RNA sequence: AUGCCCCGAAACCCCCGGGCUACACGCGCGCUACAAUGGGCGGGACAAUGGGACCCGACCUCGAAAGGGGAAGGGAAUCCCCUAAACCCGCCCUCAGUUCGGAUCGCGGGCUGCAACUCGCCCGCGUGAAGCUGGAAUCCCUAGUACCCGCGUGUCAUCAUCGCGC
């Protein structure tokens, strides 16, 4: 249990989860600044009624929101390339301890693979995976037509984190490979704007189409 | 010949009820140990008489839970399948099986034209 | 000083006195409880209080009811209240509020009953 | 021959004391009443809706 | 020393409080130490039943609840005190059980 | 120091390795062929699993005082899948724990209060708290905070 | 030894011995485990080292499991019909035993006999919509 | 409760065998199987609605075991049901219709009841189906809530994978 107790005592000096305090980590694009909660907290879990708050979700920590997306991602109407994604075997649903442990291994992997503060790379991935324009249907005289529309920043965060989680499910499903390694790949590929990542590719798809529907 | 648990049919006749039950599976032996009903017991009296010839009557029965023993080997008993007493002759291989499995009550179910 | 803590069903009863720093959960040391996340939650108020008061007082807390997460959160409530009552310091209270609004308030949430029409999966669960 | 056989177990053993049906007999501390008959005697039994 | 344990039970709270007040007044007027009425866990008898009298209709159900309440009175032994709990006017719904403990 | 001041996993491991030496505790001739619980799906993997059971069961007698067989079965029970029907919680085997308790009772570590259970003798408490304070010394060296 | 033959069937050496015997129609997981423990060898070792003496040890445990310390309830057909002795049938032995039981049930005209004749279920399963 | 009509050894009653479970099949709803989150050994943080007298049954002892002999306490904050379950770790297995998953057979034991093959389940044994992510289209919830995970109990010897409610 010595790794367990080491990670227990290291954040005694208020460090997010175990290590990697939030002070060294910055924000690049000016739009995500008032919506990413980078405040120093030992655990990313408040059990808060931020849903009741029309915009109180901005106060929840980014890793907490990432787990909030990761734990509800299985079984839905989306069939990307004709696959059914679902957690048949010990679903993460209601098992936020499982999600905690898995994304804990995810932080460890990003440490041992990039050697930098994981929160900084997460900032990079979210900043580079946010689509910036979309399509909307407007009808006038019965004349439906498509329109290019700008996106709100908070929705850009929501969609970026959802791409991260949906990518983790997508690669981890139906493979010998395991969930944490996949989440690490999605994050690292988005953080360097790797188009092979589903997050950046679908950011590009959403930005396009809307690009042409003007 | 015929055998049941390493004993020939004569070896089954001479054995007593206790060990004859011992050589049966759990269900039939447990039913024997827990006893028989008096309708069952009097039917056994009738079949004992028929085996000895005193009971000349065509033997009929309704007890679908009667476990057939070696002593019933070699007679024709008629069991009530639901309308009438369908006949069955008891063979040496018949031992250890309820009579009720041998009266076809549910009939054959085949398929006509769908409507 | 005696202090109380309530979270859902778990109940934490804490007694704080002078001592070396021996903090015990149901009589067990806080550092050995196998769930690491629950260990984080239990240690948060005494992480934020300070090593000085951590070593100065002795707190014995007994937690009963709920799950381990409820027990840990109730214990966190109990340590927070015990520390603030023992010190009687306003600045620690304000830091606790800034860290989270529940440290002296708590969670007034409770479970809803299971209404009919397939009550099994939860309150708001119905048939197809 | 006109007697009904003595049964302690099964539905045929239990009968509602008011209506006489052989179906739904709630036996919470010995009531012996059908489930729907239970409504026509609800407020005489002391029961109250909440 | 000897104590009498008096368990009172009823459905209506007012009758139980009435008998408790009468017992308390009698104990104090007889000058006997009495452990005050301890309100024991009320038992909640809950019965659910489908409101549909037939197999036709949406499945609607009704839950009815009895709240039967109980109280414990531990008094010290005194014959003059025990002679004034059989004369008390007891409402019908109130049930009283008076046992003795060393 | 006592068992209450040390983790359960490490303490059960220490009691198991220590009791492996004692000759009175031994897996019966039917132990290696019969799984530890009805609910279990496969057979046990390690061959030390018997002593662990002992190493746990005596610890139980250290905590609950009087213990019987059925409550031990309910505790050691677990969740088994029933195919098309859902998973269900079932009790474990009784003969294994009964034999472990009998071997410990002959070991003098536990005794029988008829009509109340099996309780732990003072010698059993001494051995258990001796292992526990050994582990507490070791973990005090590993973790100085346990001095508190 | 990547390929190992025991009791007339082939097994691969990669899988562990308890898993290796699982390819024998007539040995299961628990059965393989307890026979290899009767043998005194961990069933966990890989089946590529199965030497001949241990192979024939396993073989003669298949031949007479009861005399090898195995209890009588761990065999597939305890109290065999035609002997009254508990034994563990292997391969064509199982196949012939089940064939004999099928013909026997048909002969006596049991309900199970006709269900087996029609390829029909036996244990009271309902055919209105399933199957 | 009952308008009206109809039978009166019957359109009455009683007893029993079967049926209400029968299948090439269509449809609805719940349960599970479609693994590496994983299956297996061992440790530990844990409730709660209610119930219990031919009952809860602790507990001694025997039998793998379902259970048998004895047995304390209990008619309800006093005794029992009592364990929750979710979880993490010390360790093993190594992406496979298989160490998934058990249907499906036959064997031998256990409980109940006059008796379960039509017509109960469980305990262990060789055995292992289909299923390896499923079209147009498609129903519902929105904060202790959705998701997801289990306990208990009603009715009740058993039967519900159900309803209830925790």
């Amino acid at each position: 249990a010595k790794p367990l107790n080491e990670r227990f005592f290291i954040p005694h000096e208020i460090k997010v989860m175990g290590r990697w305090s939030t002070e060294d980590v910055e924000v690049r694009d000016p739009s995500l600044k008032p919506y990413i909660n980078l405040e120093p907290r030992l655990l990313p879990h408040t059990h808060g009624r931020h849903a009741k708050k029309h915009f109180g979700k901005a106060n929840v920590h980014i890793v907490e929101r990432l787990i909030n997306k990761i734990m509800r991602s299985g079984g839905s109407h989306y069939k990307v390339a004709g696959h059914f994604m679902r957690r048949e075997h010990r679903s993460l649903n209601s098992k936020k301890v499982k999600a905690y442990e898995v994304v804990k291994e995810a932080f460890k992997i990003i440490e041992q693979r990039t050697g930098k503060n994981p929160i900084q790379v997460l900032v990079w991935a979210i900043e580079n995976a946010a689509p910036r324009e979309d399509t909307t249907s407007v009808m006038f005289g019965g004349i439906r037509y498509h329109v290019a529309v700008d996106i709100s920043p908070m929705r850009r965060l929501d969609v970026a984190l959802r791409n991260i989680a949906l990518g983790a499910s997508a690669k981890c499903y139906r493979n010998k490979m395991s969930f944490a390694e996949a989440l690490a790949e999605e994050i690292i590929l988005a953080a360097n704007k790797d188009p092979k990542s589903y997050a950046y590719s679908k950011k590009l798809e959403i930005e396009r189409i809307a690009e042409s529907s003007r | 010949e015929f055998r049941y648990r390493g004993y020939t049919l004569e070896q089954l006749m001479n054995m007593s009820l206790e060990e004859l039950a011992r050589l049966f599976p759990a269900r039939q032996r447990r039913s024997l140990k827990r006893g028989l009903t008096p309708e069952q017991k009097k039917l056994l009296r009738k079949i004992r008489l028929a085996k000895k010839g005193k009971y000349k009557k065509p033997i009929r029965t309704h007890c679908r839970d009667m476990i057939i023993l070696p002593e019933m080997v070699g007679l024709t008993i008629y069991v009530h399948n639901g309308k009438e007493f369908v006949p069955v002759e008891i063979k040496p291989e018949m031992i250890g099986h309820y009579l009720g499995e041998f009266a076809p009550t549910r009939k054959k179910v085949e398929h006509g034209a769908p409507g | 000083i005696q202090t109380t803590g309530k979270r859902k069903t778990a109940i934490a009863r804490a007694v704080i006195r002078e001592g070396k720093g021996r903090v015990r959960i149901n009589g067990k040391p806080v550092e050995i409880i196998e769930p690491e996340i629950a260990r984080f939650t239990i240690l948060e108020p005494l992480i934020l209080a300070g090593e000085e008061i951590w070593n100065s007082v002795d707190i014995d807390v007994k937690v009963e009811g709920g799950g381990f997460m409820g027990q840990a959160e109730a214990a966190r409530m109990a340590i927070a209240r015990a520390l603030v009552e023992w010190t009687g310091d306003m600045s620690l209270k304000e830091k606790f509020m800034k860290y989270d609004r529940t440290m002296l308030v708590g969670d007034p949430r409770r479970t809803e009953p299971h209404k009919p029409n397939r009550s099994t999966k939860g309150p708001r669960a119905k048939r197809q | 021959y006109n007697k009904r056989k003595p049964r302690k177990f099964g539905k045929g053993a239990r009968r509602c004391i008011r209506c006489g049906q052989y179906g739904p007999i709630i036996r919470i501390q010995g009531l012996m009443l059908c489930r729907h008959c239970f409504r026509e005697v609800a407020p005489k039994l002391g029961f109250r809706k909440y | 020393m000897q104590k009498a344990r008096i368990k009172i039970a009823s459905t209506n709270v007012r009758s139980l409080d009435e008998v408790a007040n009468q017992i308390k007044q009698i104990a104090e007027r007889t000058g006997v130490r009495m452990s005050g009425p301890i309100p024991l866990p009320t038992k909640r008898i809950r019965i659910t039943t489908r409101k549909s009298p037939d197999g036709e209709g949406s499945a609607t159900f009704d839950r009815w609840e009895l709240r039967v309440h109980k109280r414990l009175i531990d008094i010290e032994a005194d014959e003059r005190a025990m002679r004034q709990i059989m004369r008390i006017r007891v409402p019908e719904d109130v049930t009283i059980e008076i046992e003795l403990i060393s | 120091a006592t068992v209450y001041d040390v983790p359960g996993d490490l303490l059960v491991e220490r009691v198991a390795q220590r009791l492996k030496e004692i000759p009175e505790i031994k897996p019966p001739e039917w132990a290696p062929f019969v799984k530890t619980g009805r609910h279990k799906e496969r057979l046990p993997e390690q061959e030390d699993w018997w002593y662990y059971r002992v190493a746990s069961i005596l610890r139980r007698v250290y905590l609950d005082g009087p213990v019987g067989i059925e409550r031990l079965r309910t505790y050691y029970g677990g969740r088994k899948n029933r195919g098309h029907a859902p998973e269900k919680f079932y009790k474990a085997g009784g003969s294994i724990i009964r034999k472990a308790l009998q071997q410990l009772e002959a070991a003098g570590f536990v005794e029988k209060v008829p009509g109340k259970g099996r309780v732990i003798t003072p010698k059993g408490r001494s051995f258990l708290d001796k292992i526990a304070t050994e582990l507490k010394k070791e973990l005090e060296e590993i973790i100085p905070e346990l001095k508190k | 030894r990547h390929i190992v033959r025991v009791a007339g069937v082939d097994l691969d050496g990669n899988k562990q011995l308890r898993w290796a015997l699982t390819a024998i129609k007539g040995i299961g997981i628990n059965f393989a485990t307890m026979v290899c423990r009767v043998a005194g060898l961990d069933p966990f070792m890989k089946a590529g080292y199965l030497t001949d003496e241990q192979v024939k040890k396993i073989e003669e445990i298949l031949a007479d499991p009861v005399a090898h310390g195995i209890p009588r309830w761990a065999v597939n057909r305890p109290k065999d019909y035609e002997t009254g002795r508990d034994l563990h049938l292997i391969t064509a032995k199982l196949d012939m035993a089940i064939r004999e039981d099928i013909m026997r049930l048909r002969r006596i005209r049991a309900y199970r006999g006709i269900r087996h004749e029609l390829g029909l279920p036996v244990r009271g399963q309902r055919t209105r919509s399933n199957f």
